[PDB]
DNA sequence: AGTACTTTCCGGTCATT
RNA sequence: UUCGACCAGG
DNA sequence: TAAGTACT
């Protein structure tokens, strides 16, 4: 019901200008939010310190600080985050490239 | 001593060759990067087997360039001599520091010091050997070696090996 | 990217592994042994000295050599050096740690002090988590202070059991600039203040049982605690602090390059220290200064004041600075870059573009360039603009061949010259319809970038059409946008089926459309509507006639 | 289940979790005035046999951290007496499709 | 903030909303799956009205001279007044178009039946009218098995998920309940019959467009969903140029930060 | 692996192209043949590659297959053959 | 390179490279239990000359084949007649196997894929080690001791008499020439 | 011109996957590292001629990638080795997952 | 328990180093 | 390149 | 600027 509440709040923030947003976004938002277990802060406090990887919550409000105690505690990283193959120069998998391309040799064949 | 062992290499094939028999050029290229090639891991691959079942799987495409990158995986024939391991082959070059035995693919060699005593290298010979009270050593003259040791390098293996112990020598 | 072939099989990157370095790797590592603090001059002759950068490092003047490695400058990243403290340091970002690292274990045998025993402890050894075990472990045993040799098994209060030994009590830890001090309280009475040397700190950490680094948030493998503490340090080559030559007989090194300079001198000093006249404790007064200098080096923002300022009080760029956010590596190197193949000028309506266009000016399109590939499909009209040249229009810039190597079609002795060669690509000029990512900051929006159609049009501005305005929420009082040219036939794809304005029409934001009609082309579409107003023949034509797809039906 | 009125003694409640496998909760009266799954907001939740559980990750192919949490102590997670790993169905309203089935794991 | 708050969160294969680490953020993106761009305020004409109207129009009764479909709709509509086989589906209907209406009246309270839905059937007929040349006058040509039948059978495939098993395909019921509702609404007997006299081809037709337009206003797994409700929510903030509460920009900070001291605190007791 | 690979039956997913998936499909498709890849359909007189294959893409001929990774891990394979392209 | 089945995960300290010594002590790849690509497990691969010499030449014969179905669209009498399968089938500039034929040809010790075949079922009864039951069967041996000592990694493994009769049952196998 | 940290959660919303990469590498950094199999870090002494490729220490010659990153990355990694911090840079995932 | 401290997106000038 | 300032603009 | 932590 908190989550109701944060939702709902967060919802009249938008409705006073005389805006719109389609639920699912501040739904989104306010789930981000609550998950975890209960209200998880949209700041440096809560969310960038969840166990996200490093190199990801290191571009945004700590960064050292952050990689500092990451080789210190031998983290690692998954390299599944947005940030993290910006970071490296790869594709990221994200929409273009949630999945994998392959010439099937065999379809390959009866194309003639 | 000949091994069969079952390996995987990836090559990464240019759209260019994205025909109908790709599969062919696949394989072709297969063998021009291996048949041939060395490593200390495998040693000398000398033959692909089974040319005919080699299984490619769904390669697929890298992503800044068409070219796709298949996983082929084979099985072959390697040959990796060890230490400690007796083979014979026929002696190639001879000198005043020992002969080269010839067992296969690869060149074994004998240190002058590292045979017995009462074989003594002959320099006035034609062509070049080692004599005994018996015996005698020199080009075509087969031999049987025990590989003291080995060194990998390159694109071959070469290791020396005693005819010192027993049972060991010509035949 | 990089040039030159290279045998070696190419990979992405999967899974990062965060550790810390080990004074052995470190040096094993290395290929400079670095015990000079001086740059060059091997007494004035210029090069470079056996000691610091590039005893084999990295290089500077254009001189392939780079431990033969060759390649030289550009291919041949750094290759670190290292330079044997004399004294074990703490690790300015760690001091942290390695405290709170002993108020969880006591000295002199070095082990845990809460075994399985303790109950409230078992609960802590169960969460998996290293950064809330060692954050629960921490908040247990920061207040026992006493090595407790035996304790109460899980029978009765009255037997007790045994396990490890040295009750020696144990220091409480508070942090004083760069070292820690404890107090060891005496009964019978009044404390016992004295300073932890690092030689000490290290000690007790490298005798920490193997299960204990674990238990507490280490691993045995990438980080030990008894890495916190610098025994030997990894020298950044060239490229992480370059210099910035003015032709020749002057100077231009970094930051950097000087803070090393000192930590290699306050190193020695104190090395001469221990082999001469040691007055003991006078060189503790030269000891804190190489802890202070190879701390700085990495941090300079501390709270213990001292900023280090460098001759002219400038504050002295500290790694960590380097990477701090925005305008910094991570944030503002590599989050965001500066790029190539763009242009920005001043945006203005004009209505007649349709609404997926974009006019780009020739001044532009003439400076842009899109790398096509010779095919028997384009052959003929791509050797056309390579003739036509740079400067007249539909043209091109840039023939390069299989050869990697670029003819540069302005100079070139045989511009006029060259055929083709399928495989070939050929930089050429952005043309009537080549996919662009246009776009005005501040970008919060999947609108504030779409992709347009290029029109190269006379003037200078970049002339977006009318609807598409408020998307990019733009005026024309000397707005300026952003124009950005894809570079793969696939990068091309993604901006023509994804970014296209025409698909930003219906926004996901709002399930509503995001452009509609304005101004003149609104306020008129009512006027040209009311009942009251008629419109003649001679006039209906024409109006016919501009709707390009008017089926010829008066 | 054990119902006070102002408060129990901190020596008393040290001696629920030393007779397993029972179990034994304390409640406060004024915060039983009301019964909270009977608010407006409050949706209804749902346990899960440990069988409806070891199926539902199963079928989303999940792991249980993977799982969206409910606090030990939720005012709802209480109400129904939770056990550190048991799972909820929480099943509420829905103004983009009448119902919405969520779950939440506990911690 | 918001942003690098929800980069990570996009819509996997699965049709689930998840991050990096793969947690569940949503089970059905949006709680239905479908993409925010193919959505309109439609009426779920169910909800509102009085429980007179209702009858009046949704109301088929075959065994009554005044509450059957005047034979002057439908084309076999003599021959069936009074048979007992069908007054069952005729009323197995209406007692759901019933359930239906208590069931909006217990998600939307307010009463409010205007809201955002995939699909817009209202347009979606209004074509299949002047498409068809349909006039008001002549009779239709739809057994009452026809209409009542086929819809059941439409909302078999409004697939948003497609699992083979039940905890799945229990899901799928549940994220297009909703629209189904809506659909239910649009194509009852006396409706289809009566106010938008349907022929068989049109009705046939009527239906496969909801089927296909529907499957399109699913969300494609690749969105990234996270990144786009960031936007959405920090875009709208920034046209913020600024009953006595804590009003906005200022207020929303205040609500991402979890502070525990608000400026207004309030709370309404009924 | 090969546990994490799915059976072309109990196959789950969308029986649609996603338009991330026909937008590299295209992409991609385009890049090899402007590389001199080989081309399965008549050019009518097409001579630009994301034109090809928007063609090769209509007439079903394109040798690609699309693998949809789960979050889990485990993926499934489609062919443009197979998957409908609304749109 | 080329990858071989079996990702050992190696977590930066590689250091214990043992040796290499007939105390059948092979490179990790060549443990007696190694993996098929199958996925499944599988003896190591032993060939003792002549026994390769059929392998190799079974297969660079049945390669010639598939490669002509895709083509239309004696001691020194065999070093003529492997030369020719390879100017077919090799890549010529094997000068490896080339040289491998000659030596794996001219020690060979057996020429029917039938003779090998027995010398196989025999040797197998041993329960040795693959590596052994290679070198048993390319090397020649009179003695207990001629054996048990240039493979000492037999020794203890079989007494004299039987590892004898073996040896006898060899050089009766042994093909002529 | 700049293609900052707005410019790229709008092309990460539009899925405009390779594009975003396009920008990142191509136009601007990349760059190409030689890496150890065994030792995630740069310390490769690439000879790229005679082909040789050692890496003491770690001590290789067998075992190596090479892998394309934006040169300011390279640098993140190495103003952070300097800072005595290891970031591994391996080639396959063995964390399953 | 209080007070201080630290932690919007995007050309050219001058001055110093 | 950098610090600083200023500016200048959307 | 204004808020939130961590710190003296
Ligand atoms: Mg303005
Ligand atoms: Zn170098
Ligand atoms: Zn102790
Ligand atoms: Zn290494």
């Amino acid at each position: 019901a908190g989550r109701a509440a944060l939702y709902k709040e967060v919802y009249n923030v938008i409705a006073s200008d005389g805006s719109y947003v389609n639920y699912r976004h501040m739904a989104l938002l306010v789930d981000v939010m609550t998950t975890q277990g209960g209200l998880t802060s949209v700041t440096r406090h809560g969310f960038n310190r969840s166990n996200t990887g490093a190199l990801m919550r290191c571009s945004f409000e700590e960064t050292v600080e952050i990689l500092f105690e990451a080789g210190a505690s031998a983290e690692l990283d998954d390299c599944r985050g947005v940030s993290e193959n910006v970071i490296l120069g790869q594709m990221a998998p994200i929409g273009t490239g949630a999945f994998d391309v392959m010439i099937d040799e065999e379809s390959l064949v009866k194309y003639m | 001593m000949f091994f069969i062992k079952d390996l995987s290499l990836n090559i990464t094939l240019h759209p260019s060759f994205f025909g109908p028999r790709m599969k062919q050029y696949l394989k072709t290229k297969l063998l021009e990067e291996v048949e041939g090639s060395c490593t200390g891991k495998f040693g000398y691959i000398l033959c692909v087997l089974d040319y005919d079942n080699i299984d490619i799987q769904r390669g697929r495409i890298l992503p800044t360039d068409g070219s796709a990158e298949f996983n082929v995986k084979y099985r072959a024939v390697v040959f990796k001599p060890f230490k400690g391991e007796v083979v014979d082959g026929t002696v190639v070059s001879c000198s005043q520091h020992g002969f080269e035995v010839q067992v296969g693919p690869m060149k074994v060699f004998v240190t002058k010091h590292l045979m017995p005593q009462d074989l003594t290298f002959n320099a006035g010979s034609n062509p070049p050997s080692y004599q005994s009270s018996e015996d005698v050593i020199t080009i075509k003259s087969r031999i049987r070696v025990k590989i003291e040791g080995c060194i990998s390098q390159v694109s071959s293996i070469h290791a020396i090996g005693s005819i010192k112990e027993d049972y060991l020598g010509a035949i | 990217v990089g040039q030159q072939y290279s045998s070696a099989p190419l990979r992405t990157v999967k899974e990062v592994q965060f550790g810390l370095f080990s004074p052995e790797e470190v040096r094993a590592i290395s290929v400079a042994k670095i015990r000079f603090p001086e740059t060059m001059d091997e007494t004035q002759t210029r090069a470079k000295i056996g000691g610091l950068n590039d005893p084999r490092l990295g290089s500077i003047d254009r001189n392939l050599k780079c431990q033969t490695c060759q390649e030289g400058m550009n291919e041949c990243p750094g290759h670190f050096g290292h330079i044997d403290l004399a004294k074990p340091v703490f690790h300015v970002g760690f001091i942290a740690k390695i405290k709170k690292v002993c108020e969880c274990v006591c000295m002199h045998c070095g082990k845990l002090l809460l075994d399985e025993h303790n109950e409230l402890m078992r609960q802590a050894l169960a969460i998996k988590d290293s950064k809330k075990r060692f954050a629960a472990i921490w908040t247990l045993c920061k207040t026992k202070m006493v090595c407790e040799t035996d304790v109460p098994s899980e029978d009765d209060p009255t037997q007790l059991v045994s396990r490890g030994g040295c009750g020696n009590t144990q220091p409480t830890i508070r942090k004083d600039g760069l070292k820690l001090v404890g107090s060891w309280k005496k009964d019978r009475d009044e404390p016992e203040l004295r300073v932890l040397s690092t030689e000490e700190i290290l000690n007790i950490f490298k005798h920490i049982s193997v299960k204990d680094f674990t238990s507490l948030g280490f691993n045995e493998v990438f980080s030990r605690p008894e890495w916190m503490i610098l025994t030997c340090l990894p020298v950044p080559p060239p490229p992480v602090r370059p210099s910035i030559s003015f032709n020749e007989s002057q100077r231009g090194e970094d930051d950097l390059t000087f803070k090393l300079a000192d930590i290699l001198k306050a190193n020695i000093s104190l090395e001469t220290l221990e082999h001469n006249g040691a007055p003991h404790h006078a060189i503790e007064e030269a000891e804190s200064l190489l802890q202070f200098h190879v701390a700085t080096y990495m941090d300079n923002d501390i709270a213990g004041q001292p900023q280090a300022l460098q001759k002219s009080g400038r504050p002295v760029k500290s790694i960590r600075a380097r990477l701090k956010g925005k305008e910094g590596r991570i944030r503002g190197n590599l989050m965001g870059k500066r790029v190539d193949f763009s242009a920005r000028t001043v945006i203005s309506g004009d209505p007649n573009l349709e609404l997926d266009q974009v006019g780009v000016p020739k001044s532009i399109a003439k400076t842009l360039t899109y790398p096509e590939v010779v095919t028997p499909y384009n052959i003929d009209r791509l050797t056309q603009l390579v003739r036509n040249g740079p400067n007249e229009h539909p043209g091109a810039k840039y023939v390069i061949r299989d050869s990697g190597d670029r003819i540069d079609l302005r100079y070139s002795k045989r511009a006029g010259d060259i055929q083709l060669q399928y495989g070939w690509k050929v930089e050429r000029h952005i043309m009537d319809n080549d996919p662009v990512l246009f776009n005005r900051q501040p970008s919060l929006h999947k609108m504030s970038m779409m992709a347009h159609r290029v029109k190269v049009i006379p003037y200078s501005t970049f002339r977006l059409n009318l609807s598409v305005t408020s998307p990019y929420n733009a005026d024309f009082d000397g707005d300026e946008m952003n124009l950005h040219v894809p570079q793969s036939e696939e990068t091309r794809a993604e901006l023509s089926q994804l970014c296209a304005v025409p698909l930003q029409i219906v926004s996901p934001q709002s399930n509503k459309p995001c452009m509609g009609i304005v101004q003149d082309t609104l306020c008129g579409i009512r006027k040209l509507t009311l009942r009251d107003t008629f419109i003649e023949l001679d006039q209906v034509l024409n109006m016919l006639y501009w709707v390009p797809d008017w089926d010829g039906v008066i | 289940i054990f119902v006070y009125q102002n408060n129990i003694t901190p020596s008393a409640m040290k001696l629920v979790p030393s007779i397993p496998p029972a179990t034994i909760e304390t409640f406060n009266e004024a915060a039983l005035v009301v019964n909270i799954t009977h608010h407006e907001l409050v949706p209804k939740h749902i346990r899960l046999s440990s069988d409806e559980k070891r199926e539902l990750l199963k079928r989303y192919r999940l792991k249980e951290s993977q799982l969206p949490r409910i606090q030990r102590a939720d005012p709802v997670a209480l109400y129904l007496g939770l056990k550190r790993g048991e799972v909820v169905k929480i099943i509420r309203k829905s103004e983009t499709s009448g119902r919405y089935a969520s779950y939440r794991i506990c911690m | 903030r918001l942003v690098k708050a929800l980069e990570d969160i996009m819509v996997h294969y699965d049709n689930t909303t998840r991050n990096s680490l793969g947690n569940v953020i949503q089970f059905i993106y949006g709680e239905d799956g479908m993409d925010a761009a193919h959505i309109e305020k439609q009426s779920l004409d169910t909800i509102g009205g009085s429980d007179a109207a209702f009858e009046k129009r949704y109301r088929v009764d075959l065994l009554n001279t005044d509450h059957t479909l005047d034979p002057s709709l439908l084309e076999s509509g003599s021959e069936i007044l009074g048979d007992l086989k069908l007054q069952v589906l005729l009323d197995e209907e209406y007692k759901q178009l019933v359930k239906d209406r208590k069931f909006l009246r217990e998600v939307f309270v307010d009463g409010e039946a205007n809201w955002p839905l995939p699909v817009n059937i209202r347009r979606i007929i209004q074509n299949a009218q002047q498409t068809f040349h349909i006039d008001h006058t002549k009779p239709s040509d739809l057994t009452i098995k026809d209409i009542v039948l086929g819809v059941k059978d439409l909302q078999e495939n409004l697939l948003v998920l497609r699992g083979k098993n039940e905890i799945i395909q229990n899901a799928q019921r549940d994220a297009v309940t909703l629209f189904c509702c809506l659909l239910r609404s649009r194509l009852a007997t006396r409706r289809v019959l009566q106010e938008y006299r349907l022929t068989k081809q049109a009705f046939d037709w009527v239906l496969s467009n909801i089927e296909a337009q529907f499957l399109r206003s699913v969300v494609h797994p690749g969105e990234m969903v996270g990144v786009l409700a960031a936007q959405s929510i920090g875009e709208p903030a920034t046209q913020m140029t600024l009953k006595k509460v804590t009003s906005g920009v200022p207020r929303l900070k205040e609500i991402l930060n979890v502070a525990k001291n608000m400026k207004t605190p309030s709370l309404t007791v009924y | 692996l090969k546990e994490k690979a799915i059976p072309k039956d109990q196959r789950a997913t969308t029986p649609y192209m996603t338009k991330y998936e026909r937008a590299r499909i295209l992409g991609t498709r385009a890049l090899q043949i402007s590389m001199n890849a080989p081309v399965f359909v008549d050019l009518e007189g097409e001579t630009d590659p994301l034109r090809i294959a928007m063609k090769e893409l209509a007439e079903k001929k394109i040798p690609l297959v699309i693998r949809r990774y789960l979050p889990d891990g485990s993926f499934e394979d489609w062919s443009v053959e197979e998957l409908i392209v609304d749109l | 390179s080329t990858s071989t089945f079996q990702t050992r995960r190696r977590r930066l300290k590689k250091v214990e490279e043992e040796e290499n010594a007939a105390t059948l002590q092979l490179g990790q790849e060549f443990q007696l239990k190694q993996i098929n690509h199958q996925g499944e497990e599988e003896e190591l691969i032993a060939l003792n000359l002549s026994e390769a010499r059929l392998v190799i030449k079974e297969a660079l014969v049945e390669r010639r084949r598939a490669f002509k179905r895709s083509q239309k669209k004696t001691r020194e009498k065999e070093l003529e007649s492997i030369d020719v399968l390879l100017e077919q089938t090799t890549g010529g500039n094997n000068k490896d196997l080339k040289n491998t034929m000659q030596y794996l040809t001219n020690f060979s010790r057996f020429r029917d894929q039938e003779t090998v075949g027995a010398v196989i079922q025999l040797l197998k009864s041993t329960g040795l080690h693959p590596f052994e039951v290679a070198q048993l069967g390319s090397l020649a041996c009179d003695t207990a001791d001629e054996a048990k000592t240039l493979i000492p990694s037999l020794n203890n493994k079989i007494s004299d008499d039987e590892l004898e009769r073996i040896l006898k049952e060899l050089s009766n196998l042994e093909t002529l020439y | 011109l700049r293609f900052g940290e707005m410019e790229r959660d709008c092309m990460i919303a539009h899925g405009a996957a390779s594009f975003l990469k396009e920008r990142l590498m191509e136009a601007s950094d990349a760059f190409r590292v030689h890496i150890c199999g065994i030792c995630g870090l740069m310390t490769v002494i690439a000879k790229l001629n005679h082909n040789q490729f050692e890496c003491k220490g770690c001590d290789n010659k067998i075992d190596i990638y090479q892998i394309h990153i934006p040169y300011a990355a390279k640098l993140l990694f190495q103003e952070l080795m300097a800072m005595n911090i290891t970031p591994r840079l391996y080639t396959d995932r063995s964390r399953d997952f």
